[PDB]
């Protein structure tokens, strides 16, 4: 935390360290998340030089865990709410997890609340276009077995179709049976595919979702 | 002679520590250094474009080609941030931006960015669609097509993708960014003007996907080659988007010519909940303090299918209507006063146009408003183009504020057939064709041609004809 950038010499066996004694369930990965979050705001853009050998670790932690509440998986979640633009080259090993998660009846409801609150944040920084087809019908599956995550699930998918543009169109009959066979009432998700189905304007439909943001962050 | 005479154009680039005169001025060195650049870069990129230069720079031995990539491929970053330039003025493409990030760097290059040409005052239609709109012939050989196509492969078989690459991956990021951006236009005009032959092998890019795949090199090299080819993929996407109308008039035109072909050759109820729910959330009945308005929210109940006036006879719908009205009227002097670069500018242009589009939608409900809204733009008109002797001059507000898209409003609101009755029971082609005879305004000319519609025949043609015929000679050109 007190030398930013200059840990780069010596970061590597850091990471050799923590692949040594991160044990998959004991009390040693609350401080392990931390100190990963530390050096990732340390670090800040030069992570992903970094992240791999991490990656293993994580998917571990995913799947085989047995925490009260999931609550080191909740943790691990928050943690990579930080990555922001660094797992660009690593999205495809870790997203899958992440959906794994939410999409599953019997998780904790908290930590599928985590995971569709960290995919939703998530793309305030990446480019989750791609990765379309594996994320638009995991929620349309939480959204009509599920009656408590109808909120959260909506406004990961108003944040998921507002990067793609006229590519969502296809998506719209199929989402509607269920959206109108619960009810499911949300005002930026009809926005957006008010704004999509009728044109808005030419320019602003079909858009790169990292030009908008670099227009926004300026 | 033979390989020393043409070739020293070329020495202030291959030569680090170049020294043209004996004896100068000890004081002006990098002044000195900086007018060496600019004249031998003037020099190359002027024997590239004569055969003789051609044939005689890419002669098969030890040319003078090899040597101008030979030394792009040594880590100086100053000879090698100054050949880049000559690259790209060599093959006529656009210089992005000085940055350290792709993002920024590839918004400055695209097709579509706005241009001083494109200003209403100096090109305001007709040269913006020329950039964006492309020709009409898709035969004709287009000789620049050619040239670039023979320099392209002259330097592409003396090594210069395995230069440019080396130039991405081991430089700093000031000069990688420019370096990916040239190797993507350079990989975009080798499948648009190669033969086959010539580019179905450019596109695998061996030497980087190589050290993309690699896990015995440093970690640092297979990073920064994966994160080249995300940007070329990223620019490849640019490149297959296309130019899109950055003005309004042309994105109706485009839009409308669009709608036309369509039609030519063959959602939600929201019945009275969920209206009033958005008609309740977007604040405009809670207070009418304008610019605190959620916009969105306005657009999306006036843009909603079955929402028309017409089949919902709600007060508070004809409330949320009035307000809106008296908004956009121009005699409220509440519209028409905020200037241009504003904040939210289109946004509001947008939803005053399909909201006079949704008036039209009730044809039979939504008289009394819209032949108020056309009467008090008629009004306007004739008051600002000097049919009046209070002023008669008025152009210090029409061309700073956000009083000059009025044109947008009639424009959208004669494409449609129950658009033009209602235009004509007012005297608006009338009051275009008195407009067209006067000579100190232009610019009211300019936004008349550029908004109308003339996919039918009626008296949408007749106003193009007389400015065509009787007119300015300046927007009898423009026209
Ligand atoms: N900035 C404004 N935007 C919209 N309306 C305004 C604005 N400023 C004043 N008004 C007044 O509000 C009127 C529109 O309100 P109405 O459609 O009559 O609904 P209303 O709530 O009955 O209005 P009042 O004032 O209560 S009678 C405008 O025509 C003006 O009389």
């Amino acid at each position: 935390s007190f030398v930013k950038s200059h840990i780069r010499p010596y970061m590597d066996e850091i990471v050799t360290l923590m692949r040594e004694f991160w044990v998959m369930n004991t009390s040693i990965q609350s401080t392990i998340i931390l100190l990963i979050e530390q050096i990732v705001v340390a670090l800040g853009g030069e992570f992903k030089l970094y992240l791999p050998q991490l990656i293993p670790h994580m998917l571990r932690v995913f799947m085989h865990d047995n925490s009260p509440g999931r609550i080191v998986s909740i943790k691990l979640l928050a943690a990579i709410q930080l990555f922001g633009a660094n797992l660009d080259d690593y999205l495809h090993l870790l997203l899958p997890p992440i959906v794994k998660l939410f999409d599953a009846p019997e998780a904790p409801l908290p930590s599928r609340k985590a995971a569709l609150e960290t995919v939703d944040r998530l793309t305030e920084s990446l480019d989750f276009t791609d990765y379309a087809s594996r994320i638009i019908h995991p929620i349309v599956r939480t959204l009509d077995q599920s009656p408590e995550l109808r909120s959260t699930a909506m406004d990961t998918l108003s944040s998921l179709v507002f990067q793609l543009g006229k590519k969502y169109q296809i998506f719209i009959p199929m989402v509607n049976k269920v959206l109108v066979r619960h009810r499911i009432n949300h005002q930026r998700y009809d926005v957006l595919i008010c704004r999509i189905v009728k044109g808005y304007t030419l320019a602003d439909e079909e858009e790169d979702p990292l030009i908008y943001q670099h227009r926004m962050l300026r | 002679r033979a390989d020393v005479e043409l070739e020293r154009i070329l020495a202030p680039y291959t030569d680090f520590h170049y020294r043209h005169s004996p004896d100068t001025a000890e004081g002006q060195l990098k002044e000195d250094r900086e007018a060496r650049f600019l004249a031998s870069k003037m020099g190359i990129i002027a024997t590239f474009r004569s055969w003789a230069g051609i044939i005689n720079l890419c002669k098969p031995g030890n040319s003078g080609i090899q040597s101008l990539i030979g030394v792009l491929c040594i880590p100086n970053m100053e000879i090698r941030r100054g050949l880049l330039e000559v690259l790209y003025d060599i093959f006529r493409l656009p210089l992005p931006v000085v940055t350290e990030e792709f993002i920024e760097a590839l918004l400055s290059v695209d097709p579509g960015r706005f241009q001083d040409s494109w200003r209403l005052s100096d090109g305001f239609v007709a040269a913006e669609a020329k950039t964006i709109l492309p020709h009409r012939a898709r035969s004709r050989p287009d000789l620049m097509d050619n040239y670039l196509a023979l320099i392209l492969s002259a330097f592409i078989r003396n090594g210069l993708l395995e230069g440019l690459v080396e130039v991405i991956t081991n430089s700093d990021d000031h000069i990688s960014v420019r370096a990916t951006i040239l190797l993507g236009e350079l990989l975009h005009m080798a499948n648009t003007i190669l033969p086959h032959s010539h580019s179905h092998h450019l596109h695998c890019l061996p030497t980087l996907m190589n050290m993309a795949a690699s896990f015995d090199i440093p970690k640092e090299k297979r990073l920064r080659a994966s994160a080249a080819l995300n940007c070329l993929k990223r620019f490849h996407e640019m490149k297959k988007r296309g130019p899109k109308p950055y003005s309004l008039h042309l994105d109706h035109i485009i839009q409308k010519a669009i709608a036309t072909h369509q039609k030519r050759d063959q959602i939600l109820k929201d019945t009275e909940e969920a209206l009033l729910i958005n008609l309740r959330d977007s604040q405009v009945l809670q207070h009418k303090e304008n610019l605190e308005w959620n916009w969105n929210l306005i657009g999306t109940i006036l843009k909603w299918p079955n929402v028309n006036l017409r089949n919902y006879k709600d007060e508070q719908l004809h409330r949320f209507v009035r307000r809106l009205l008296y908004f956009y009227k121009p005699s409220s002097k509440l519209y028409a006063n905020l200037d241009l670069d504003f904040a939210k500018a289109k946004q509001l242009t947008v939803v005053g146009c399909q909201f006079t589009e949704f008036l039209l939608e009730s044809e039979e409900d939504g008289q009394g408003y819209l032949e108020d809204l056309v009467k008090d733009i008629v009004q306007w008109l004739n008051a600002s183009s000097g049919m009046k002797p209070e002023r008669s001059l008025q152009n210090n507000g029409l061309l700073t504020t956000l009083s000059q898209h009025y044109f947008l409003f009639i424009g959208t609101l004669s494409c449609h057939p129950h658009g033009v009755k209602m235009l004509e029971k007012c005297s608006v082609f009338q009051c275009l064709l008195n407009l067209c005879s006067l000579k100190n305004q232009d610019h009211l000319l300019k936004l008349t041609v550029s908004s109308l519609d003339y996919s039918r025949d009626g008296l949408a043609r007749v106003i193009l004809s007389k400015i065509l015929t009787a007119a300015t000679d300046a927007c009898r050109l423009y026209a």
